């Protein structure tokens, strides 16, 4: 093997694994501080939580009458009812959601150029698998060797496997769907495409058979206490 | 019957956390055991099929209501798995074998 | 019924969604869904393709891109069936 | 009985909206004075309950502590604006109250809670019909809201428009399919309002919430007299007396299965037994 | 830095 | 119980401990140089050993799952909880008069 110096474990292995951990903690809370909810006026959220609504009944009428259901219908896509028909109406937002866009990607880029420039010219770790020798040039950047096995690894690449695979972690500790990883705007169309999808549903009452299919077994009742 | 999210996503939520900590430990596992290359893959399967049979324990009996079926509970999130494991495994193995 | 006891009577805008008249008013699509990725993917594909020494200088997009079109389709066939 | 033990008490206790503010307020008056510092924020969330277990309990002393404090802490925040209109409120001051949730509202047009709190002043007042239509106009903006749907609801049943109700009940099924309080609720409010025609549906919807829970004893016995009401009217078929007729026949085996298990449960007299004497009427 | 440009082409590519 | 918990603490220092004796087995290799080429059987078999109770224990503490059903806790759900809608709670009750006011 290669009798590496111990050194270059409590210097270059260790401090890159808790800078990708940390980094990454960071760059989450960073993330949650500068998310603000953009103002929205009344109309914006009345017209979303009324598709909401219809999305919903679309979803699950089965269990309302069918008089109801139909009465539901004319009042949404009908004419005569009015609704669905009298209901309609560098930038600061674009370069504010494009650098938050590039912030989930390119800090991490950025640590790992200045990781291979700080830690250049050593042997940090061996791969234990036998990478091919054509990913040379990417895995052992500043190292003059040629007949080197590949399975010998710089600073950067060694980065990058942590940061790799230290997103798992991140949500086994930060919580679910963390934001730690490496990867309607237009009511009009929207209320047309729900007349015509509610035009294409139709309507199953569910409660046609219920009695049918709860006479066929008794009622559970243990456990009353 | 009636699916609820909340719950649906807490089962999703805990097998993933069960799935990262077995194959966390299992890198680390094969990096303090020395396994090199091919072998040292297969290990990480071996374990993950471990932890599936640790998961049907853990389900037992009328899981019926616990999942739509036992698929997730053997290639839930393999992948995910498997970088923790490669990353966790170079970890050991470097620390240990290498030095 | 010795306790049949009726409570409606008077019924008094109109609550949202309330309409008192009783109204008495009432391959294939799977061929083009499963053509759309069939179709989409050689696009990205083909991009790759032409990227050349653009795309071997750029590892991880070389995985993205065959990870984004196919892989996941294959991973989520059973998903792209049942939808 | 540890602070933690309280605590989750506490937690149960809000997840679920409980209106015993004896109880909640005694506990959070013992967690805000013996172990006030034993946890961090978690804390906060309880001085709102406590102070609204004080307005209901009417020990005014500690809703002034618990209103300072939260005041003191989050200035000009539109919760503590509603709390402190709800202390207003506590002693039917009610153009104060009313001016600062306008006042709300100006600074914020999307808060809720302004218009909620405003409408129950208006009910406190007794003016039903203005509350009604303020209701009605609320929702005309925040169509989707379960609460201020099944409160709209409670106001109908209340002032007997019982279509109105229904309606309402209905679309709050369309909300949650699987909650059974609302079919119950909804088989009786239909039951009540007319007869055959609405008497089917009532027999349906009490089935269903049967369905999606064996221990609501209420609506299985609320399906039972519908069926017996069924058939009880002359201008029912022969096939649907029939039908009322076996329906009726299981609900009462399920009835006497029912207080058979309430009588193997407790040791007593048989009143269960009693019970079953009304049903074999 | 040549490896940061070579490799935030691509990110302008995964953008795109 | 919460003693898995422990349980997992100490499996995680047996596998600690394994990793000295490892390292300390590498320092034999590196002071020998000879054709062994292979771990000790007492490091390998208390490392699976570590692993297997170790992952034992984590798979309890995961947690406990959760029914799909959404009818599983609402079941306990009395009607006299869901009516109280707490934001439009109303102070004109006989609770005040009745109370110390
Ligand atoms: C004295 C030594 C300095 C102490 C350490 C510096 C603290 C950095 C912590 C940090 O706040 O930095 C993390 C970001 C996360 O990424 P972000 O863009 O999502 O959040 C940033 C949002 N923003 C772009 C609007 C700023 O990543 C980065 O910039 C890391 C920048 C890498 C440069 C290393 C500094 C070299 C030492 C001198
Ligand atoms: C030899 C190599 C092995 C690698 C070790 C990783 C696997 C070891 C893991 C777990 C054993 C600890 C068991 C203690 C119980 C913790 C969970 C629990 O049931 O208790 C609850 C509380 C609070 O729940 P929560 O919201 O915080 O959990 C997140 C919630 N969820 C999972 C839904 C996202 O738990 C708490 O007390 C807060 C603490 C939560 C657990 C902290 C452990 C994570 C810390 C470091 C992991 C790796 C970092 C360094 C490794 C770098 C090498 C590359
Ligand atoms: C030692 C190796 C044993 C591994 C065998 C295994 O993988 O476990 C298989 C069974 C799970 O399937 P099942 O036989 O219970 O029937 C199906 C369950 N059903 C009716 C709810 C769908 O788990 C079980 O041994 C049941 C564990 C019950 C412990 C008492
Ligand atoms: C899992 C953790 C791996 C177990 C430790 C294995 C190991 O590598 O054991 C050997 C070291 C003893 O190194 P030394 O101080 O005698 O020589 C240093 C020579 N000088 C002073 C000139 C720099 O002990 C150690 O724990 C290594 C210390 C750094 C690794 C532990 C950090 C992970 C927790």
């Amino acid at each position: 093997e290669l009798l590496l110096d111990s050194n270059i474990r409590l210097w270059v292995v260790l401090p890159i694994v808790i800078i990708t951990f940390f980094v990454g903690m960071i760059r989450h809370y960073v993330s949650i501080l500068l998310q603000s909810d953009k103002k929205l006026t009344q109309e914006q959220v009345s017209d979303s939580q009324v598709l909401i609504r219809s999305r919903v009944l679309r979803e699950n009428g089965k269990y309302i009458p069918k008089q109801s259901f139909l009465t539901r219908k004319y009042y949404f896509n009908n004419p005569e009812d009015g609704f669905f028909k009298k209901t309609k109406r560098d930038p600061t937002m674009l370069t504010d959601m494009m650098k938050g866009n590039v912030t989930n990607v390119l800090p991490m880029i950025l640590i790992g150029g200045w990781i291979n420039m700080t830690f250049s010219g050593f042997v940090t770790t061996k791969v234990p698998f036998p990478l091919t020798l054509r990913f040379k040039p990417m895995l052992q950047q500043g190292i003059e060797l040629l007949t080197l096995d590949a399975s010998w690894v710089s600073s950067a690449s060694w980065y990058f496997l942590n940061v790799f695979g230290l997103r798992s972690i991140y949500s086994l500790i930060l919580g679910q769907d963390n934001a730690a990883d490496q990867s309607p705007a237009d009511t009009n169309k929207a209320f047309k495409t729900e007349w015509e999808a509610l035009e294409l549903t139709d309507h199953q009452w569910a409660l046609d058979d219920v009695e049918e299919e709860l006479m066929a077994k008794d009622l559970h009742f243990e456990g009353m206490f | 019957p009636f699916i609820s999210e909340a719950a649906v996503r807490g089962n999703a939520a805990v097998l993933d956390y069960c799935r990262t900590s077995v194959s966390a430990l299992s890198g680390a596992t094969a990096g303090i055991l020395g396994l090199t290359g091919l072998y040292g893959f297969i290990f990480y399967l071996l374990a993950s099929v471990l932890l599936s049979l640790l998961l049907i324990l853990k389900a037992g009996r009328r899981w019926n209501k616990y999942f739509k079926s036992r698929r997730p509970l053997f290639t839930g999130g393999l992948i995910g798995g498997l970088f923790t494991y490669v990353l966790f495994w170079t970890f050991l193995y470097g620390m240990v074998h290498v030095y | 019924f010795k306790w049949a006891i009726e409570l409606s009577g008077p019924g008094g805008l109109y609550p949202v969604g309330y309409l008192d008249k009783q109204v008495p008013d009432t391959e294939k699509r799977c061929w083009d869904i499963a053509l759309g990725p069939l179709k989409q993917i050689p696009m990205n594909l083909f991009i790759m393709y032409m990227a050349g020494n653009t795309i071997s200088i750029f590892p991880t997009m070389m995985v993205c891109m065959m990870a984004w079109r196919p892989i996941q389709a294959l991973m989520a066939i059973s998903a792209t069936f049942k939808m | 009985v540890t602070w933690e033990e309280m605590r989750d008490k506490m937690r149960k206790w809000r997840e679920e909206n409980s209106r015993n503010s004896e109880q909640i307020v005694e506990v959070g008056e013992e967690l805000i004075n013996e172990y006030a510092s034993k946890l961090g924020d978690d804390i906060w969330i309880i001085y709102e309950q406590v102070m609204i277990a004080a307005l209901d309990y009417g020990r005014d002393d500690l809703a002034l502590f618990c209103l300072q404090e939260l005041r003191r802490q989050f200035p000009g925040s539109h919760r503590v604006k509603r709390l402190t209109g709800m202390r207003f409120e506590a002693m039917e001051r009610y153009d104060d109250a009313i001016q600062l949730y306008d006042r709300i509202l100006q600074e914020d047009p999307t808060n809720t809670a302004a218009r909620k709190r405003k409408i129950a002043i208006r009910k406190a007042q007794g003016k039903n019909v203005e509350a009604i239509r303020e209701l009605n106009e609320y929702l005309e903006q925040f169509v989707g809201d379960q609460e201020a749907w099944h409160e709209l609801a409670e106001l109908y049943i209340n002032e007997h428009d019982y279509a109105k109700a229904a309606f309402c009940l209905e679309e709050l099924m369309m909300t949650n399919p699987h909650n059974h309080l609302y079919c119950q609720q909804y088989a009786e409010v239909k039951y009540t309002q007319g007869g055959l025609e609405n008497l089917e549906l009532s027999r349906k919807y009490f089935a269903q919430a049967l369905k999606l829970n064996n221990r609501n004893m209420r609506a299985l016995f609320g399906l039972y007299m519908s069926a017996s009401h069924i058939a009880s009217n002359p201008k029912a078929s022969a096939k649907t007396k029939k039908d009322n007729m076996k329906y009726a026949s299981w609900a009462a085996s399920q009835i006497n299965r029912a207080y058979q298990f309430a009588g193997r449960s407790k040791k007593e007299t048989k009143y269960s037994l009693k019970a079953v004497e009304d049903m074999l009427e | 830095n040549p490896m940061v440009m070579m490799m935030v082409l691509p990110l302008l590519i995964f953008v795109l | 119980p919460s003693l898995w918990k422990g349980l997992v603490g100490i499996g995680l220092f047996a596998l600690a401990h394994a990793a000295f004796s490892a390292a300390q087995h590498r320092s034999y290799m590196r002071l020998t140089e000879k054709e062994d080429e292979s771990l000790p059987i007492d490091i390998v078999l208390q490392t699976l050993l570590a692993f297997a109770v170790t992952c034992y224990g984590i798979v309890h503490i995961a947690g406990e799952f959760k029914d799909m059903d959404a009818t599983s806790e609402l079941k306990n759900k009395t009607f006299d909880t869901l009516r109280n809608h707490p934001s439009f709670y109303v102070f004109n009750h006989r609770g005040r008069v009745l109370f110390r006011p």
